[PDB]
């Protein structure tokens, strides 16, 4: 989450195959078994692989087995994910985890990472329109005031919008439409601060490696 | 290969009481003088965190409200009192075998007061306009219980084509929903119309919230 981090996700090709990372950053891997599990879009919360400390054992999920291959490098204190064979619902974001390490038997996974997201689809990567949302200028102004930010056209997963850096907030999960996934984001105000003061909605799409900004002026 | 069965599968908790999740195991999850059995929650937007682990231990910086308990193949995790930020699904799984497959998940709701969405309308942006396209959106805020539905009118005419929605995750704070109502235009549509209105009926109360704009004035 801190201690933990993937790395190397990406869209990808069926058919094709891609390599995960994961790196203890002020932990090491050393004496401990390690997991790597999924979140799809939705299917409910995936375990896909393990690996004992030494390397010796590994196992796993049968949905992956044969296509994926868990290794690890106690010295790099690095673990791995090689993909391959990919299909459509290996589009997930992937997770390494730690196992706690009590002697007895086995672990649970204590320590995770932030999880880096894979996208297998034929489909081509496109950063996203970003339209602000602000009142029609006939709007009777009440005590607070609801702006937004209409991020559309956009593809793979995901997006973070961030509203003046760092409440008020509102996500509205991304919908797949002809291709393209479009979402919007709403944050609330006094009227007393807006647009007396400037607010800001910054959308970033590291997929397409883009940052749009959008300054919200009255209509 | 263990296989892992959660009940109930959805729950809706008020805040204060008791929420009681089971996990059932296929084969006994028990060896070495423990009890194999881990409990972990997923927000929206976060990596799964730990609860308990070995059926019964609190995981350090977990609050006590959680407790686990169960042995062989029957386990419980219970959530009492339950918080707003409780909302969350809560996973089981069992490492006395290998493949460590989770249960199925059980998703928890706050249950809270009924109450009525606040209404929000945006025209399309110019910028959006000066590119060939039109989405009008309408926000419906802070309502409970999820179910909501929307209408628009073109000048006084529903219309039913062109419309998404999308919710929100029940937020960790008010335990409310809200909802994106987007209605897809082409400009030259958009153009040829006056008044755009957004219509929340929602089950807490029979008249409409409705919100409107004009075209034709400012």
């Amino acid at each position: 989450e801190v201690q933990l981090v993937e790395s190397g996700g990406d869209l990808v090709k069926p058919g094709g195959s891609l390599k995960l990372s994961c790196a203890g950053s002020g932990i090491t891997f050393s004496g401990y078994g390690m997991s790597w599990v999924r979140q799809t879009p939705d299917k409910s919360l995936e375990w896909v692989a393990l690996i004992s400390n030494g390397g010796s054992y590994a196992y796993y999920s049968d949905s992956v087995k044969g296509r994926f291959t868990i290794s690890r490098d106690n010295a790099k204190n690095t673990l791995y994910l090689q993909m391959s064979s990919l299909r459509s619902d290996d589009t997930a974001i992937y997770y390494c985890a730690r196992h706690k390490g009590l002697r007895g038997g086995t672990n649970a996974m204590d320590y995770w990472g932030q999880g880096t997201s894979v996208t297998v689809s034929s489909a081509k990567t496109t950063p996203p329109s970003v339209y602000p949302l602000a009142p029609g200028c006939g709007d009777t102004t009440g005590s607070s005031v609801t702006l937004g930010c209409l991020v559309k056209g956009y593809f793979p997963e995901s997006v973070t919008v961030t509203w003046n850096s760092g409440s008020s907030v509102h996500t509205f999960p991304a919908l797949l439409q002809s291709g393209l996934y479009t979402m919007s984001s709403s944050v609330t105000v006094p009227s007393s601060t807006w647009p007396s003061e400037t607010v800001t909605c910054s959308v970033a799409h590291p997929a397409s490696s883009t940052t749009v900004d959008k300054k919200l002026e009255p209509s | 290969d263990i296989v892992l069965t959660q009940s109930p599968a959805s729950l809706a908790v008020s805040l204060g009481q008791r929420a009681t999740i089971f996990c059932r195991a296929s084969e006994t999850v028990d060896s070495y003088g423990n009890s194999f059995m881990h409990w972990y929650q997923q927000k929206p937007g976060q990596p799964p965190k730990l609860l308990i682990y070995r059926a019964s231990n609190l995981e350090s910086g977990i609050p006590a409200r959680f407790s686990g308990s169960g042995s062989r193949t029957d386990f419980t995790l219970t959530i009492n009192p339950v918080e707003a930020d409780d909302v969350a699904t809560y996973y089981c799984q069992q490492s006395n075998e290998d493949p460590r497959t989770f249960g199925g998940g059980t998703k928890l709701e706050i249950k809270r007061a009924d109450a009525a969405p606040t209404v929000s309308i945006f025209p399309p942006s110019s910028e959006q306009l000066t590119s060939g396209g039109a989405s009008v959106v309408c926000f419906l805020n802070n309502f409970y219980p999820k179910d909501i539905n929307v209408k628009w009118k073109i000048d006084g005419s529903e219309r039913q084509n062109g419309v998404l929605n999308s919710w929100t995750d029940q937020n960790s704070k008010d335990s409310t929903y809200s909802m994106s109502s987007t209605l897809t235009l082409t400009k030259d549509e958009y153009e040829r119309h006056n008044s755009y209105t957004c219509e929340a009926t929602h089950k807490t109360s029979t008249s409409p919230i409705v919100k409107s704009f004009n075209r034709n004035e400012c």
